[PDB]
């Protein structure tokens, strides 16, 4: 995104009808900090949401 | 005469009171193979974690073991306590019979 | 025993993914440790190096 | 098993492992004692007869 919100008024997307694959990120994006609670991150691409 | 000839032949007769010998010990060498079981814990022994386990976290390794092996103990228990009201109502049996 | 010590260059934002259970460009393509791994793990920013 | 990785779902199976147990031996514990009360009868039974 362009833009995001402040957290003084944070934004909430709604997803829906796609195919969560996130390895689309592995090309460019670097994240610093990443961590699931409710399930392991092994897991996330055997599983629908 | 008969009957001690009997006796000396066959030991079979004698299978109650052996069972009796072979229950008892039965249940105490279980006991002693039970002690290898994990409950859950990195490993049956102590000593090994111990050694790996800084206090805080043996803790954790050790409180497994030490539940585990009350429920070892207290099944142990139970089995000879209800053993003995078994061999209670036969030593009843016994005494009137005499 | 058997002592081995693995050695490699990441990017910083990657340190995260060498622990066991995770994922990521590394942790899925390059370099994994497994479920039950029993060593240590060890790193440094070597950025005059 | 199906949302956790093999270590995690391992705290979670020992769990039910344990209680599971604890269930049996309740279920054993039950017959075994009612079992001493059937004999029971079965002599006095066996005694009338
Ligand atoms: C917005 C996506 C759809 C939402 C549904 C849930 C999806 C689960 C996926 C989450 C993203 C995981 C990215 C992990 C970081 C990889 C970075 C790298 O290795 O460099």
């Amino acid at each position: 995104a362009t833009r995001f919100a402040s957290v003084y008024a944070w934004n909430r997307k709604r997803i829906s009808n796609c195919v969560a694959d996130y390895s689309v990120l592995y090309n460019s994006a670097s994240f610093s900090t990443f961590k699931c609670y409710g399930v392991s991150p092994t897991k996330l691409n055997d599983l629908c949401f | 005469g008969k009957i001690q000839d009997s006796l000396s032949s066959t030991a079979s007769a004698l299978g109650k009171l052996q069972d009796v010998v072979n229950q008892n010990a039965q249940a105490l060498n279980t006991l002693v193979k039970q002690l290898s079981s994990n409950f859950g814990a990195i490993s049956s022994v102590l000593n090994d974690i111990l050694s790996r386990l800084d206090p805080p976290e043996a803790e954790v390794q050790i409180d497994r073991l030490i539940t585990g092996r009350l429920q070892s103990l207290q099944t142990y228990v139970t089995q000879q306590l209800i053993r003995a009201a078994e061999i209670r109502a036969s030593a009843n049996l016994a005494a009137t019979k005499m | 025993t058997n002592v081995y010590a693995d050695s490699f260059v990441i990017r910083g934002d990657e340190v995260r993914q060498i622990a066991p259970g995770q994922t990521g460009k590394i942790a899925d393509y390059n370099y994994k440790l497994p479920d039950d791994f029993t060593g240590c793990v060890i790193a440094w920013n070597s950025n005059n190096l």
